[PDB]
RNA sequence: AAUUGUCGGGAGGGAAGCGGAUGGGGGCCGGCGAUGCGCCCCGGUCGGUGUGGAACGGCGAGCCGGUCCGCCGAUCG
RNA sequence: AUUGUGGAAGGCAGCGCGCGCCUCCGGCGUGCUUCGGCAUCUGCGCGCUCCGGACGCUGGCCUGUGGGCUCCCCAUUCGA
RNA sequence: GAUGAGUAGGAGGGCGCGGCGGUCGCUGCAAAACCUUGGGCGCGAGCCUGGGCGGAGCGGCCGUCGGUGCAGAUCUUGGUG
């Protein structure tokens, strides 16, 4: 959210329940982020899913191979319950690539994660196809 | 038909094309500006390579003219030297340390250019065992340059690649090529003081062969002091 | 080796951002830290200094 | 108001580098060709 | 149009002519005569959806404007040649040196029927080049190449007989000098005292 | 997976720096320290001594951290915590904490496989 | 832990240990080292323009969209 | 002999072949010349190269008596 | 682009120990401690992990706090050559 967003990662970039660090604060140091609508899960403002009121959510959906697709609604901010605009498809990769991009590239919604979001796609994708059948390649060639 | 693009894009898009439209025109500037140049400095540099023959033969002629009078013909004195720091950092007496810096001659074996008047050759005399200098030819000048040659851009060291660095620092005074740097070097012109200043010292390398003796004076055949014309065939091994 | 104080290092000491943690300065900051590189202009470069001073250093007008 | 939006060169020894002192000399192209018809005639002469 | 090059080289990237010599022969006045004194201007030469998107960005390399240039050969082996062989199971044979092959290596023959050595390629860096030669005027080995010693154990009967056709001319060549077949058919050796940097070939 | 690392790793040092006379005495403890002595010959750099770990000694910055797998580790106590690896399963690996249960290790390793996770440590604990 | 016995490996011409560099003998390591990818047809499996509904969205009344279900056409992927 | 750091750019620089003819190691037009020559005409298109940092080919080997090792014991040269 | 010595001394960024306010987890399908010729990471303080032993607790991260880091003191107590 209901502020700026460049004022809500000044204040959760330090701290917040989804931070996760590894290895201490010198040169090991190993930081991920782990909210939902995050889709690298990288602990920046860019991929922050709490400091962006347009944000992009690909995971699992329930059974059957299903993918979800959320954006967050912009006038919805302060509504919790009804700020995801869910979107489950079940169709051929190719069409959820472009249903992909005509939601997140498209209209202007978030253009800077298009490349993030399509190789979201493409991993949640890989995954399910995996967990159906089983791994059957170890994918260690080149 | 299709999303309607936002104003905030077509703001965006439209200031785009007038930089890219700027920027071009530069590139078509900038190469008709660089063809000329080529011309310019292309005429220059034959004209510096005839000077310097026409000297040394003008230098030949001269001494026989005046062998065949029965007198004498004395030669012009060296206008610039270059010097080299044979010893170390260590032990150094405070004047020798405060003229060396003078110098930037700041690591030993470090080089530089100096043109030549009371004031700088009493200087001289008073790091005589610390240094060697002589008198450098077209060649000493020319490989110093064009091997070892560094421009000091904005206090940083740039190494002269492109004459555009020359050009950078020293256009002003008319010098936009490294042959115009040269030129300006060896014969001492107006502008010596700002085109020797924005060379870094040259970082020359031990001697191949090796010296003599650097404790004693090149007289007493050793390597410190004034060796004259015998400071190119040290340029030779160290560069 | 080679003659020169500190391997010729800068010995001076000042103030590259804000002590504070006032997240709305750290915002100013980040706002005239962009006015200073894309314009150039002295009054920016001035106004993005005097938002790193310390209390005493950003005295009161009455 | 804001201004439009904006690796080193390894350096070779012209000196070996034949391209390298032609950009930097183009008139060395020159004195190299004079320098080798001159020898030629000198050895041919002789 | 023209048949031989305007231009020769004194060195490598060096042109015999200047620029202003290059414009007469060039012939770039007599061209702007025809265009009404002017130089003639033209013009500039004028998909699948991915199935997967990578998450990390590709990296392409750059450009390198080097190009491999081919093979060099040395000046002391000439066609004929007798060549000595310095590594592998062949090492210390003396050969006969018949070409070069597109890929840089030598193209060698014992020959077969002498010392055992069928046609084989050999690399330049493990052989050293005699001043014997036996002529190979009379040997055809237009046939041969790279892919004749490509692979894909019983040799084939067609490679045997080419050998042969290779050989028979070449064993008349070399009849005729005397005391020639002994030598092809000895190997060559290092003896006590004998000092490889002095040693003549 | 395949990792993204193309560097080779240049180890400029592959010996520990071991503290001077940790040999002799069994209370003094291998782990680094710093010689205070004012005669210390390992403080003053005697050649034929011991030596101190400097700031020289610096891994390349693209190669530091780098497992031999070529790839980076990031310790994994559940399941949940090893799909935060999902979009960079060709930069780091996973492995399991050693205090996990041999039951939920089994989890982890199955869910791995589906993402294409590295496990560095996959077979531990299941005998 | 100091310290001791035993079994096993090894070394030793008035100390031993230690830094650096290899070697010998051990011990240990399959993310210690891949086996895929692209294009073809055989079969199998699973979905496909234009009109209907369901729950929504981006841009700001109105335009501009995707998801899911059904029906036609299309006949590929 | 040592070495390939970089991974966004076919840029910069110097040339070649076409855009006019000839007998083709060369010849044919202005300007200047020390009579040898000359960045005086030397523009465009497509290419080449000592040109904004290494590419290519081949073989061996891949559960072996193989490979690797920062681990262990020991030996040797140098240091201590 | 330049540059790298350091006792006494100063400062910065980090490592580690035990609580407290929060947050994210682990554990009888085996926690802590301890053992190891297992392996790896960091210039380093240290860290991660295999195996063993053990049989009930423990850890990461943010902030904050302190009776918070030993080779020496003819140091203390205990143990042992
Ligand atoms: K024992
Ligand atoms: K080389
Ligand atoms: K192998
Ligand atoms: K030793
Ligand atoms: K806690
Ligand atoms: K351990
Ligand atoms: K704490
Ligand atoms: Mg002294
Ligand atoms: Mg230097
Ligand atoms: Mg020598
Ligand atoms: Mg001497
Ligand atoms: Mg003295
Ligand atoms: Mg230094
Ligand atoms: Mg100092
Ligand atoms: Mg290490
Ligand atoms: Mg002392
Ligand atoms: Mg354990
Ligand atoms: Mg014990
Ligand atoms: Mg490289
Ligand atoms: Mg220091
Ligand atoms: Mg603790
Ligand atoms: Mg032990
Ligand atoms: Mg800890
Ligand atoms: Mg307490
Ligand atoms: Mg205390
Ligand atoms: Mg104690
Ligand atoms: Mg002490
Ligand atoms: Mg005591
Ligand atoms: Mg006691
Ligand atoms: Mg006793």
């Amino acid at each position: 959210t209901t502020v700026p967003g460049q004022l809500v990662w000044e204040i959760v970039k330090k701290n917040n329940s989804f931070l996760v660090k590894e290895f201490g604060n010198g040169t090991a140091g190993v930081v991920f982020s782990k909210e939902p609508n995050n889709l690298y899960n990288l602990h920046s403002y860019k991929h922050s899913g709490l400091a962006n009121k347009k944000t992009v959510t690909i995971q699992p959906d329930g059974k059957d191979k299903s993918v979800l697709l959320a954006t967050s609604k912009t006038k919805k901010q302060n509504k919790p319950s009804r700020l995801l605009n869910k979107s489950v498809m079940k169709k051929e990769f190719s069409r959820m690539a472009k249903a992909v991009t005509n939601q997140v590239g498209d209209n202007y919604y978030r253009p800077d994660l298009k490349k993030a979001a399509l190789a979201r796609l493409s991993a949640v994708h890989r995954s399910l196809k995996v967990t159906k059948s089983g791994a059957k390649k170890r994918n260690r060639q080149a | 038909g299709g999303v309607v693009v936002p104003e905030s894009v077509l703001k965006k898009q439209k200031r785009n094309e007038e930089w890219a439209l700027v920027k071009k025109q530069e590139l078509a500037v900038a190469k008709k500006k660089s063809v000329e140049n080529r011309k310019l400095i292309y005429n220059r540099a034959k004209q510096y390579a005839k000077e310097y023959s026409e000297q040394e033969k003008e230098l030949i002629r001269l001494k026989r003219e005046a062998r065949l009078k029965g007198g004498f013909y004395v030669d012009p004195e060296a206008k610039l030297l270059f010097i080299i720091r044979i010893r170390g950092i260590n032990a150094m007496p405070p004047q020798t340390k405060k003229i060396l810096q003078l110098l930037r001659l700041r690591q030993i074996f470090n080089g530089v250019f100096l043109k030549v008047n009371k004031a700088t050759v009493n200087m001289l005399h008073r790091v005589e065992p610390y240094v060697t200098y002589g008198y450098p030819n077209l060649k000493s000048i020319k490989e110093l340059i064009y091997k070892r040659g560094y421009g000091k851009v904005d206090k940083q060291r740039i190494a002269l690649t492109d004459n555009a660095v020359v050009e950078q620092v020293l256009g002003k005074h008319g010098i936009i090529c490294i042959e115009d740097l040269v030129h300006e070097i060896i014969t001492v012109g107006p502008h010596f003081k700002e085109a020797n200043n924005f060379l870094w010292p040259f970082q020359l390398k031990a001697p191949l062969g090796g010296l003599k003796k650097k404790r004693n004076h090149y007289v007493e055949g050793g390597d410190a002091g004034n060796r004259e014309n015998f400071i190119n065939e040290l340029i030779r091994r160290m560069n | 080796g080679i003659d020169l104080v500190a391997g010729g290092k800068s010995k001076k000491t000042k103030r590259t951002a804000p002590k504070s943690d006032d997240v709305y300065l750290k915002l100013l900051v980040k706002l005239y830290r962009f006015l200073a590189r894309r314009t150039g202009s002295k009054f920016n470069a001035v106004i993005l200094k005097r938002l790193f001073m310390s209390k005493i250093n950003k005295p009161p007008l009455s | 108001v804001v201004r439009p939006i904006k690796r080193a060169t390894l350096k070779k020894n012209p000196l070996k580098n034949l391209n390298v002192l032609l950009k930097l000399n183009p008139y060395a192209k020159t004195a190299r060709r004079m320098s080798l018809l001159a020898e030629a005639q000198r050895v041919k002469a002789k | 149009a023209k048949k031989t090059i305007r231009n020769p080289e004194l060195i490598r990237g060096v042109g015999k002519f200047s620029r202003s010599k290059m414009y007469h022969k060039k012939g770039l006045w007599a061209i702007k005569k025809k265009n009404g004194g002017k130089l003639p201007l033209h013009e500039k030469k004028p998909v699948k959806p991915p199935k997967f998107y990578p998450a990390d960005d590709v990296k392409k390399p750059l450009v390198n404007k080097h190009k491999p240039k081919p093979t060099k050969l040395r000046a002391s082996i000439t066609p004929g040649t007798v060549l000595i062989i310095l590594a592998g199971r062949f090492k210390g044979k003396r050969v006969v040196f018949l070409k070069q092959l597109t890929s840089g290596l030598l193209l060698v023959t014992g020959p077969f029927k002498l010392n055992g050595v069928p046609l084989r390629r050999v690399n330049q860096a493990y052989v050293i080049g005699t001043s014997t030669k036996v002529d190979v005027s009379g040997v055809n080995v237009e046939k041969i190449d790279d892919k004749y010693f490509a692979k894909q154990n019983v040799l084939p009967q067609e490679k045997k007989d080419e050998q042969k056709t290779v050989d028979s001319a070449l064993l008349k060549a070399i009849e005729g000098i005397p005391e020639l077949k002994a030598y092809l058919s000895a190997r060559f050796s290092l003896k006590s005292g004998m000092k490889p940097h002095e040693l003549v070939f | 997976a395949v990792p993204l690392l193309n560097k080779k790793v240049v180890k400029k040092r592959v010996k520990r720096f071991i503290r001077p006379q940790s040999d002799r005495r069994i209370t003094v403890k291998e782990s680094w320290r710093r010689p205070k002595g004012i005669d210390s010959r390992v403080r003053r750099k005697f050649k034929g001594c011991v030596l101190m770990p400097n700031i020289g000694y610096g891994s390349d910055k693209k190669t530091r951290h780098y497992l031999p797998n070529g790839f980076k580790k990031f310790v994994v106590h559940n399941a949940s915590e090893l799909e935060i690896l999902m979009m960079h399963n060709r930069t780091y690996c996973a492995e399991i904490a050693h205090n996990v249960s041999t039951r939920k290790r089994k989890e982890i390793v199955e869910r791995a496989a589906q993402l294409d996770v590295v496990i560095t440590n996959k077979l531990a604990r299941l005998h």
